[PDB]
């Protein structure tokens, strides 16, 4: 039962961990996906 | 969602306000109507108006021009990533 | 310490950066120099 | 503003720099700078 | 009051990027700490 | 194995300390981010 609570608190230092990667990796650009959309935008706008 | 509205509205509105440039005498010249006005427009038509089209859509594309280029090309980008993680880890923490 | 430093970009010392301030999505346009020193001497130290 | 700036003393900014970094126990002697940006800036966005 | 919260820190964000200003020689020059340091401040204190 | 630990983490963390080499002048200069910064870099990408 202890070793099981330990368990739970590494959970949630992960999750931390993994949307901080995901969110950051977004402000820098690195997020090829996030990219094609946001200049396909601006290309848009412009357009119109 | 709500916020990027808002920004976005709240940006956008400023556009209506004349920039100095709208005052170009040079492009195009507000006082043209009297040309049409005076003894030359005997008809409330409004249809030689028509002819000034071509100088006020470059009076526009002016004015209009920046304002625009500046906004998505400097300030949007910046809105959109503070936006997103300001919201999201506050979330992240309370779900821990 | 060579290869280290031979392989070191720019924007990885950016991207720590915006990890230290969770408050702020930009940074100064100079504290790449500072996460620089720290991220070389931490990864140096680990080795040891 | 004009008190925030007035008041502003280089040590503090010196102290929150150490404390973003828990693996050392000194600055590059330029971090004050970048400190004193986000802490001035986070400050005055706590008041409005 | 969602709305407005995020129009601040949106806009305050902006102020810690450095401006042209900030690199003012004139006013201050970021060489002076070789003053402190080429031989002038012999223990890590950061006090000169 | 403890004392070791000690003496290096000890030993690496004074290399975050700048060194008079850092200030270098000719090798390269602070103020080069004028030129980037200086109606060069009108986005808040640091790709320049």
């Amino acid at each position: 039962l202890t070793l099981l609570n330990q368990e739970m608190q590494n959970l949630g230092i992960e999750f931390k961990k993994y949307m901080s990667a995901q969110i950051n990796d977004v402000v820098i650009g690195n997020d090829r996906e996030f990219d094609q959309d946001f200049t396909k935008l601006k290309a848009r706008m412009v357009a119109r | 969602t709500k916020a990027l509205v808002n920004e976005a509205r709240t940006e956008c509105d400023r556009y209506v306000r004349e920039s100095p440039r709208f005052y170009d005498e040079g492009t195009f010249s507000i006082y043209q109507f009297r040309q049409t006005l005076q003894q030359t427009s005997q008809g409330y038509d409004a249809q030689a108006i028509v002819e000034a089209e071509p100088a006020i859509k470059e009076l526009l594309k002016l004015d209009f021009e920046p304002k625009v280029f500046n906004t998505v090309r400097k300030n949007f980008r910046q809105t959109v990533n503070n936006t997103l993680k300001t919201h999201l880890l506050p979330m992240a923490e309370e779900q821990a | 310490l060579d290869e280290l430093l031979k392989t070191f970009s720019v924007m990885n010392a950016y991207k720590r950066a915006t990890e230290s301030h969770p408050r702020n999505s930009t940074a100064p346009f100079i504290a790449v120099l500072v996460e620089a020193l720290y991220y070389l001497a931490n990864e140096l130290e680990d080795a040891f």
